[PDB]
């Protein structure tokens, strides 16, 4: 029904190693070459990758910006409203980014902002200019 | 098994069914009702038991009925019929028994039997026992043919048959109770010893053997499932198949390596693409930090757009630091997932050079079993006789097997040194023309009703013929003779003054250096009381070694042995002999095999007798005149003593039935 355990034997494979006198050693050569031609390709890309790693040496350590820890207030200082209007100009609807920039307003206050001051900071215009980029 | 059912089994018969041969002489019973069948079977078995229990004395119709019960000793035509069948076909009272009723005084019919091998002897005994006139014609100056036994001083070793292959269903079992052969069991254990002269260690010994075994099954699967039996018209041999399998095993090893590295690259290149992304981010980062730094250095107070700039760039920078942190994450995974794959490779090779060599010894062992190059055996059929193996441990005939032919020969008309040259057979009888092997111009003629031919297949094969058939054998028979295989295997007998091997070890292998010579002295037997070693020559090697001088052979022989035991534990041999069966003109080989393109069926053709054409045209169809026995004639037990012995019984039966007529068939 099935070959012995760990003996391998396809109908297809048999017809292959018989179809002529040396189809035998022919086929074990195409593999012997297909093999070495990959073992080599490995080293090529192990070498490529080894050098691309030596560029990433040092990490991003000299570029990392210390931890800002600040209490989410609820008042909109004029300064903050101004930061806001510009964060919109630059970021569109990304409420997280705006919130990050302003520093001390949570992702929702920001959404609410969009609705209160909508009239007086022409947030329509501002948003429609952000799109044009 | 045992009881009366043991007897059925120990006689090679199904205890609870009627055989085709029984259906033949009891068509009344077998086409009858199940009830009668059981009575018959019982009678049969019970009789067998009786004979078996005590085969040193004849078992008569009386003495049988004498020992039966109701409802069985009820019908006595039945009992008499049964006993008479069993007797005719040598199931009971065969071999060497004490007769109760000294021999019926005048004989009927006359038979010439060519050759006093065991097959011939066993047949003669039966026919004489059936009161017929029998004479055997032996070319050699001794009985026993391929049962040869070297004797000198206390040295005793067979150059021919040597082992009893299990007593479980073996006619020979009976014979050994009639004849004091000394039967010693053989311990299976066989330590191999590489070319260098040192043990293959348990670790390897086991892996190779086990692979060998798997390799065989593999061919079998290949044959029955994949049906790989013809290859551009020629029948596939076992040898061929073995290669095709090894080839495929080699292939898959490669196949496997290939897709393992194929897995490394696909991953070690997902990694590249990630590192590329990672550089380019570290790039944007470097420059963004600069931008932010320059925007922080504008000391305040600042207007809001310049304050926003600091803020903007600050977020923008942490955003790109989140990313190049999740990528260094990913990077770590793919980098370990790669010490992974790269640490557990698949295997380097299917089999090493030391391996392929040890596997070769296992092939030699098989070439020995079959007396032939695996490239000659039939794929589909080489093992057709496998089912009918006896059960029990193999044995050696410690006092030399010759003791059997000699026992059988006793009482018989045997003309030794008489070489048959022509067999002519006609509607009214046969004459056989033989010569004297010593002065070969000195001629003999034998007249007879029947000729039983037990000539070895090797002989029957000769071109051109050593024995002429007149008229020629029908083509259906000669094709059988061609198609069948007749191989070769040889022995070297080493006689020393002292044991220097392991007394408790019966056989030990030597591993050759090449495929080409796996057979050469590949195996040694410690079997006898005396200090004697036996060395096999099998496979392709056997044939070639026959052209080498005895000394050179005993050369390579001692060489190997020193190699294994120490260059000075191994003395010169006191007496040596070397067999050459392919050379021997009264053998022309050693025993038969199922060659590629043959089948078990050819063996049946061998046994089929020959019936001549009519004398005067339009005269009635004649009686069959020419009959065959021999190891090559018995489908289920080729190549053996017991198998020949059996073919002898067979023919004697069939001959008597024909010539003395069968009273029991009614
Ligand atoms: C060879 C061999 C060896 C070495 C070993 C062995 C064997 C073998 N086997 C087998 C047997 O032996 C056989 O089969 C038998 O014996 C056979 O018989 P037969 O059939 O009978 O035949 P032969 O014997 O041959 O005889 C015949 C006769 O004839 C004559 N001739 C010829 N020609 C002629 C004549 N005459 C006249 N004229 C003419 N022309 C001759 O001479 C003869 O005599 C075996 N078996 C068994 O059983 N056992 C054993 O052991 C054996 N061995 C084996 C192998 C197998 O495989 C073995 C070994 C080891 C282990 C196991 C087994």
């Amino acid at each position: 029904r099935k070959p012995p355990k760990g003996m391998f034997l396809s109908q297809e494979d048999v017809e292959a190693v018989s179809a002529n006198a040396t189809a035998a050693t022919t086929v074990l050569r195409q593999l012997d070459m297909e093999l070495v031609s990959v073992k080599r390709q490995i080293q090529n890309i192990k070498q490529t990758n080894s050098a691309l790693k030596e560029k990433l040496d040092g990490g991003i350590e000299p570029y990392r910006l210390p931890e800002v820890i600040q209490k989410c207030n609820a008042r909109w200082t004029t300064e903050e409203q101004l930061l806001a209007v510009q964060a919109i100009r630059k970021y569109g609807r990304d409420f997280q980014a705006i919130s990050d920039v302003i520093g001390n307003k949570s992702v929702v206050q920001v959404k609410n902002f969009f609705v209160n001051y909508r009239r007086r900071f022409n947030i329509d215009e501002v948003l429609q200019e952000w799109e044009a980029e | 098994p045992s009881g009366v059912e043991g007897a059925a089994f120990q006689s090679r018969l199904p205890h609870d069914r009627m055989t085709s041969q029984e259906a033949a002489c009891f068509p009344d019973i077998i086409s009858g009702p199940q009830q009668t069948q059981k009575v018959f079977l019982f009678i049969r078995n019970r009789t067998l038991q009786l004979w078996l229990d005590n085969p040193k004395i004849q078992l008569t119709f009386e003495a049988t009925l004498q020992q039966l019960e109701a409802p069985y000793n009820s019908d006595t035509v039945l009992v008499h019929r049964v006993h008479s069948y069993l007797e005719r076909h040598g199931l009971i009272n065969f071999g060497i028994y004490k007769r109760i009723k000294p021999l019926p005084t005048k004989k009927t019919g006359k038979v010439i039997i060519i050759g006093s091998g065991v097959s011939g002897l066993a047949a003669a005994r039966q026919l004489q026992s059936f009161g017929m006139d029998v004479t055997l014609l032996e070319a050699r100056d001794r009985v026993g043919g391929r049962v040869a036994t070297f004797r000198k001083g206390n040295y005793v070793a067979d150059l021919g048959a040597m082992v009893v292959t299990g007593l479980g269903g073996n006619p020979m079992a009976v014979v050994s109770k009639q004849v004091n052969m000394e039967l010693a069991k053989i311990k299976q254990k066989c330590p191999l010893y590489e070319a260098n002269g040192q043990a293959v260690p348990k670790e390897k010994d086991e892996m190779v053997e086990q692979e060998f075994n798997r390799l065989l099954e593999a061919t079998s699967y290949l044959s029955h499932q994949l049906d790989f039996n013809v290859l551009n018209n020629k029948p596939v041999s076992l040898g061929q198949a073995l290669e095709v399998v090894i080839q495929l095993q080699e292939k898959h090893v490669k196949d496997e390596q290939i897709e393992h590295w194929k897995k490394i690259v696909k991953t070690q290149e997902e990694l590249k693409e990630l590192l590329n992304k990672m550089v380019n981010l570290k790039e944007k980062i470097k420059e963004l930090h600069q931008q932010y730094k320059e925007a922080s250095e504008v000391k305040p107070p600042r207007d809001i757009t310049a304050e926003f700039l600091v803020k903007s760039k600050h977020r923008d920078l942490t955003a790109l630091c989140k990313e190049y942190d999740e990528l260094a994450e990913t990077q770590g995974k793919l980098e370990e997932k790669l010490q992974e794959l790269e640490a557990n490779p698949p295997s380097d090779v299917y089999l090493s050079s030391r391996d392929r060599q040890i596997l070769d010894w296992h092939f030699a062992n098989l070439e020995f079993a079959n007396a032939t190059p695996l490239s000659t055996l039939s794929l589909k059929h080489w093992d057709q006789d496998d089912d009918f193996e006896f059960t029990g441990s193999h044995l050696t005939v410690r006092n030399g097997y010759s003791c059997v032919p000699v026992a059988l020969a006793e009482g018989l008309d045997i003309k030794l040194n008489t070489a048959v040259r022509q067999v002519r057979y006609t509607a009214s009888g046969c004459e056989v023309i033989a010569v004297n092997t010593r002065s070969t111009s000195q001629t003999f003629i034998y007249k007879c009703d029947a000729v039983l031919c037990t000539l070895p297949l090797g002989v029957l094969k000769q071109q051109p013929p050593a024995v002429q058939f007149v008229p020629p054998l029908p083509e259906w028979k000669t094709s059988a003779v061609q198609r069948m295989g007749f191989g070769n295997l040889n022995k070297v007998v080493l006689c020393f003054d002292r044991v220097f091997w392991d007394p408790s070890v019966n056989l030990f292998g030597h591993v050759g250096s090449t495929t080409a010579s796996r057979g050469e002295l590949f195996l040694f037997w410690n079997l006898y009381k005396a200090p004697i070693l036996l060395a096999l020559v099998a496979g392709e090697a056997a044939g070639i070694m026959e052209n080498i001088s005895d000394d050179v052979i005993v050369g390579r022989c001692l060489a190997i042995l020193k190699g294994i035991f120490g260059s000075s534990a191994v003395p010169q041999p006191k007496e040596t002999v070397v067999s050459r069966w392919r050379a021997d003109p009264w053998a022309r080989g050693s025993y038969s095999y199922v060659a590629a393109g043959s089948s078990g069926n050819d063996y049946d053709l061998m046994a089929q007798p020959i019936t001549p054409g009519p004398s005067i045209p339009g005269a009635p169809q004649p009686i069959p005149r020419l009959f065959f026995a021999g190891e090559h004639t018995i489908r289920n037990y080729p190549a053996t003593v017991h198998g020949a012995l059996l073919s002898g019984l067979r023919e004697a039966g069939r001959i008597a039935d024909q010539f003395l007529g069968a009273m029991y068939t009614l």
